[PDB]
């Protein structure tokens, strides 16, 4: 239930802040907020605990604070090895523990690039096989962090969506893929479908219709 | 010196049970609570369960309550997670994590140390070759592709024109569907002027099923 930005980026040497927004039951209710750093293919590591304490051995460029229902992690003097996924966590009223949605921190090492989006409707051969997959392929973007939303006509769709985590292309920009799986009846029963990709606070949308080509 | 080693993960069929263990060393295991945390492939951390230093208190996430039990055997410095009624939604790397606080029955955190995790993949699927569908050009540069659907297990490797076509090709990581089968896409951008003349074929290899598929990708009828 703890909301984090999906992506935060900064140039080397600069200071960035990751916000963690919870409720009066979570971040607002206790001083038991933690921050965890996770590099690719490895286990999390504790950065900050009890809102603002640092384990010994953790660089003092990391700092934690809290205000109301929002906790904040601040990384001063960004270094390339600070590039990782960051999760906040808190004790809750429900006598549980919860992690935030997670933030990919990018240390800018190449120019920013807006995503190119190509949306493929289901192929005739797949529909004849009584299946229907919409394929939204997102390419040539940096930083490598996007969020994908799907729409049938104009209302959002959450069932049947699968999205890969971005990885580098041959041209050393990033690419990702998102799928909307539906039945052939579902495919023909709507007027249009849309893949919307949000990147760096801005959204590109592509739309396909069953009656176009 | 603190070390945590999870084990017991593997492939399991839905509805079955599985028991994970986490062995601890380098600290007085007897003095600290222990958490289980899982992470689905490419997703975020999800807290699972916690147990106090003497096992007197246990709490679970709503997503596992009733189906998972946490326990410890202090004589063997080992933490256990008993998983029952497994579903595909449970597929994840399972981490054990030590709670920082000394001899207490309040388990508020923080998570102090982590193991390297154990993978539990819940799938009823058996070895199955892939079905390959074309992603034809339609709407200069043009994107073409083929959709490699419903195979098991990994990996599948894809080339284009028997390897002759390399510029602009990207093959994406696989997706794991509800059914427990994998799918992926491979993409290549082409000059639109060549669409009428040049042949494009993606070569799909799935050695676990000893299946090779060559799929011709041609422009759509509009």
């Amino acid at each position: 239930v703890l909301t984090q930005p999906a992506s935060v980026s900064g140039s080397p040497g600069q200071s960035i802040t990751i916000s963690c927004t919870g409720t009066s039951s979570d971040v607002g209710g206790y001083n038991y907020v933690s921050w965890h750093q996770q590099h690719p293919g490895k286990a999390p590591k504790l950065m900050i605990y009890d809102v603002s304490n640092r384990p010994s051995g953790v660089s003092n460029r990391f700092s934690g604070s809290k205000s109301g229902n929002t906790a904040s992690l601040t990384i001063s003097g960004l270094q390339t090895e600070d590039e990782a996924d960051y999760y906040c966590s808190s004790y809750t009223s429900s006598t549980t523990n919860v992690f935030g949605t997670g933030t990919k921190v990018t240390v800018l090492g190449q120019p920013k690039a807006a995503p190119s989006v190509t949306l493929f409707p289901p192929s005739s051969e797949e529909l004849q096989a009584n299946k229907a997959t919409l394929v939204c392929l997102i390419s040539d973007f940096y930083p490598g962090a996007v969020t994908v939303a799907w729409k049938a006509d104009s209302s959002p769709v959450k069932a049947g969506v699968e999205t890969t985590t971005p990885s580098k292309q041959s041209n050393n920009k990033y690419a990702a893929s998102s799928y909307l799986s539906l039945t052939p009846e579902q495919w023909k029963s709507h007027r249009s479908y849309s893949c919307q990709v949000t990147h760096e606070g801005s959204t590109v949308e592509k739309t396909v219709a069953p009656t176009e080509c | 010196q603190v070390q945590l080693v999870e084990s017991g993960g593997g492939v399991v069929q839905p509805g079955r049970s599985l028991r994970l263990s986490c062995a601890a060393s380098g600290f007085t295991f007897n003095n600290y609570g222990m958490h289980w945390v899982r992470q689905a492939p490419g997703k975020g951390l999800e807290w699972v369960a916690v147990i106090s230093y003497d096992g007197s208190n246990k709490y679970y996430a709503d997503s596992v309550k009733g189906r998972f039990t946490i326990s410890r055997d202090n004589s063997k410095n080992t933490l256990y997670l008993q998983m029952n009624s497994l579903r595909a939604e449970d597929t994840a790397v399972y981490y054990c994590a030590k709670d920082k606080r000394f001899i207490t029955m309040i388990l508020v955190g923080p998570f102090d140390y982590w193991g390297q995790g154990t993978l539990v993949t819940v799938s009823s699927a058996s070895t199955k070759g892939p079905s390959v569908f074309p992603l034809a050009p339609s709407s200069g540069t043009a994107a073409l592709g083929c959709l490699v659907k419903d195979y098991f297990p990994e990996p599948v490797t894809v080339s284009w024109n028997s390897g002759a076509l390399t510029s602009g090709v990207h093959t994406f990581p696989a997706v794991l569907q509800s059914s427990g089968l994998y799918s992926l896409s491979s993409v290549v951008t082409v000059p639109s002027s060549s669409l009428g003349t040049q042949t494009y074929i993606c070569n799909v290899n799935h050695k676990p099923s000893n299946t090779k598929v060559d799929k011709r990708v041609e422009p759509k009828s509009c």
